[PDB]
RNA sequence: AGGAGUGGAGCCUGCGGCUUAAUUUGACCAACACGGGAAACCUCACCCGGCCCGGACACGGACAGGAUUGACAGAUUGAUAGCUCUUUCUCGAUUCUGUGGGUGGUGGUGCAUGGCCGUUCUUAGUUGGUGGAGCGAUUUGUCUGGUUAAUUCCGAUAACGAACGAGACUCUGGCAUGCUAACUAGUUACGCGACCCCCGAGCGGUCGGCGUCCCCCAACUUCUUAGAGGGACAAGUGGCGUUCAGCCACCCGAGAUUGAGCAAUAACAGGUCUGUGAUGCCCUUAGAUGUCGGGGCUGCACGCGCGCUACACUGACUGGCUCAGCGUGUGCCUACCCUACGCCGGCAGGCGCGGGUAACCCGUUGAACCCCAUUCGUGAUGGGGAUCGGGGAUUGCAAUUAUUCCCCAUGAACGAGGAAUUCCCAGUAAGUGCGGGUCAUAAGCUUGCGUUGAUUAAGUCCCUGCCCUUUGUACACACCGCCCG
């Protein structure tokens, strides 16, 4: 416990106060590191990427893993149309 | 490297309100001095300073991490 | 006051003292006709012979 | 003011610093260097070395 | 070019990218119609009026303006038929301007 | 503050006694060992000498990440009156060098 | 003439293009495993959030019922940043506020510069004085010839006498039973006593053999170590040359070349403002280009470069035998070294003790290829180990886009490689391991070192390129030139 204190109290707290048969709002984090645990389950957590808080519901099937595996931090990728110098042919103009 | 882009908030440091000073000692008759709330009990405190009358919270401002009664 | 560093490291630390001084002085005695130094440790005493042309200034 | 200004630097390339001005990038330790390779050259004449090979 | 030499005695370069005047008063966007020689060139303005465009100092042999493509042209204060080139853009820059909806949506690249 | 009023004295008095100060360029010094003993947790030496230097009264060298401040006659007069000292005292040095 | 490869295949890494909120940036023979640049954080210049001033000094303003400082809790917040707000104590001339003025910047400009480095250029080139020759730009000296690795010498001579580079020099290798001297280096000799086997003559003792302890007030310095010296000079002989300068063969023997360091004139719009508290000018400077948290430099339908591992029988696999060298190591930077020995575990590893400032301890460095004996059998095979699932350890504040290491399982391309192309002449190429560098954890990289050790040449100007002379030129931004319809 190196001031993971801040997270684990908010989760239990928000889970308690929330109506029955309804999930809480969110607790947010810039921390992408913390083991998913049984007690954490049922909460909803937003996880900072570089700008964006991608929200996720915690399953009992996610236990053992980290938070940061369920939020990506890049666009998967598309292409493309090779550019100009994209080879030993691009050159000349005047 | 390039110049700062516009915010829509920024505010620096609060002005730490311009309260009237020393009414903490009450005079109704002399030589009597009618003290209000208790003066701070720590060894490192001088006990010449007042404690906050901050009810539902009771806190020495000379202290800055310790000695917070609340009842 | 001990112990004492390795013989290899003994020469390096002497070189660092010889060099740092020689650029410290050059930034103050430039107008006085600086020309170098010559250090000598002697029995229970340091000598730092501050060579310059005009000892007056 | 603030309650922080620092965070653990205890190992790595940021907890040692080289003697140019507190320059880096140019990772250096050798035989008790703490001395920057660009200036090491300028101290070839100065004492520590004279070039012979 | 294809490498060669003597092309480094002089100031490499490049367009570290960048941005973006307009139009201004008598200073607007045109498209290259033809590609004469000697130096001058043709370019129909985007409004509807034709004109004949002229190259400008520096941009001389420092920037090639192939045929077909948007380009920034000042109009001469008094002359109608002849007009004066400025400030070209990039093909990417021209399609961003088109997507914004500031130049007329008529020409393809 | 800028710094306490205690820690001013402890620099200005120490300078008067040796006739010279020296320090290192850091901002993570924890208590500043190597005199001023364990009551300067920050810049304070460098920050106070610079203001003093602006108004003359001292000269400053710098070489291989170390300052060197040399007190001068004008600052001796200032510091003497500023710290309410005898009209003729210099404990820094006063003898002929042979 | 040949040797081994690259280009082909899988993988690592750098570069381009594409993508992206950011995928920071320099560099295009003389860039591209290069910027010590193997980036978890830091680094960090980039992107997104939050905080701080570390805005000197001057002048004016504020101002001792006072300029000002900090903070609990609650709310807010990634946050336990009094950051903000609620709440109300605390600090006391250090300040705050306005103007003037500074300061910081991995901000820009290497086409404003210093310094350094690379390259032209590893070739033999380069210059002034006085005299001579020309109206002058210039030229002679600096050469027809012989000779050398070399503007190296001989010789010629309107030039004469000189300087820089070449050489000389420094380091390293190769030759010492000569010299100098050694328990932080050895050898020999016994004194030995102890262990061991008769193993050989003899009996087991002794004599001889095997190492270790014992070794000294023993003897010595061959081996090891490092100092002073000597030795190689074309010296001698035979050919050849003007018989000059030199060249070839041979004796002695270490043959006149073992390998490196240092290196001229003049130049380049070569690289570096991101090594520099080197530096001009410009920009920015509180809503900061100066600090904490998170992400990225690793993102892929593609193109190229440097390398690593392979395609088996001259092999793989499992046992057995037996040899080395250059170094390095805690007491350093801020928290950290190299390891013997004992114990526990299949392994990674854990744990208990001890030594090492180092010819003293690790380490008589008990390394690999190689060597000796089993097993496999021409089969994409047990060759190859890519891809991929599960589990165990170590470093750290943190290991996810798997830091590294280990165990079991999974078992791909690849069966000798087009057009092209690189590098190399003797302990050299090639095979093979090790130390140092970066390093909290980690080399497929780079820099050095040992070990095993060939084939082919003793040449030439064909290609590519360079030096000197002569010649031609519409060229001098110098043929990557100029110029015509």
């Amino acid at each position: 416990r190196r001031k993971q204190h801040s997270l684990l109290k908010r989760l239990r707290k928000a889970k308690k106060e929330a109506p029955p048969m309804e999930k809480p709002e969110v607790v947010k984090t810039h921390l992408r590191d913390m083991i998913i645990l049984p007690e954490m389950v049922g909460s909803m957590v937003g996880v900072y990427n570089g700008k964006t808080f991608n929200q996720v519901e915690i399953k009992p099937e996610m236990i053992g893993h980290y938070l940061g595996e369920f939020s990506i931090t890049y666009k998967p990728v598309k292409h493309g149309r090779p550019g100009i110098g994209a080879t030993h042919s691009s050159r000349f103009i005047p | 490297k390039k110049s700062y882009t516009t915010p829509k908030k920024n505010k620096h440091k609060r002005k730490k309100v311009k309260l009237a000073v020393l009414k903490y000692y009450k005079v109704d008759e002399n030589g009597k001095i009618s003290r209000l709330r208790r003066e701070c009990p720590s060894d490192e405190c001088g006990a010449g300073v007042f404690m906050a009358s901050h009810f539902d919270r009771h806190y020495c401002g000379k202290c800055c991490l310790t000695y917070c009664f609340n009842k | 006051m001990a112990v004492q560093i390795s013989k290899k490291r003994k020469f390096v630390a002497d070189g660092i003292f010889k060099a740092e001084l020689n650029e410290f002085l050059t930034r103050e005695l430039a107008e006085d006709g600086y020309s170098g130094v010559e250090v000598r440790v002697t029995p229970t005493r340091t000598e730092i012979i501050i060579l310059a042309t005009r000892t007056q200034n | 003011q603030q309650l922080y200004w620092s965070h653990p630097r205890k190992f790595g390339q940021g907890s040692r610093s080289c003697r140019v001005c507190s320059n880096r990038h140019g990772l250096i330790r050798k035989y008790g260097l703490n001395m920057c390779r660009q200036c090491f050259r300028q101290y070839a004449k100065d004492i520590g070395f004279i070039k012979l090979d | 070019k294809g490498g060669k030499n003597r092309r480094r005695g002089k100031n490499e370069n490049e367009s570290e990218k960048r941005e973006l005047v307009f139009k201004e008063d008598g200073q607007e966007y045109a498209q290259v119609i033809k590609m004469l020689g000697n130096g001058r060139l043709e370019a129909m303005c985007f409004d509807g009026v034709k004109r004949l465009c002229h190259i400008r100092g520096k941009l001389r042999k420092k920037v090639w303006i192939n045929t077909s493509d948007i380009i920034l042209v000042g109009l001469r204060d008094y002359q109608d038929n002849k007009a004066d080139v400025i400030l070209k853009y990039n093909a990417d820059e021209a399609r961003s301007l088109k997507a914004y909806g500031e130049l007329p949506e008529h020409a393809k690249i | 503050m800028l710094m306490p009023k205690k820690n001013r004295i402890a620099i200005y008095e120490l300078l008067f006694k040796e006739g010279v100060m020296v320090a290192k360029k850091d901002v993570h010094m924890p208590k500043h060992p190597e005199l001023a003993d364990k009551n300067v947790p920050n810049l304070h030496v460098m920050k106070a000498m610079q203001s003093l230097k602006s108004r003359g009264y001292v000269k400053e060298q710098f070489a291989w990440r170390h300052f060197y401040w040399y007190l001068t006659n004008e600052g001796i007069q200032y510091l003497r009156d500023y710290l309410h000292l005898p009209p003729e005292i210099v404990p820094a040095t006063l003898r002929r060098s042979r």
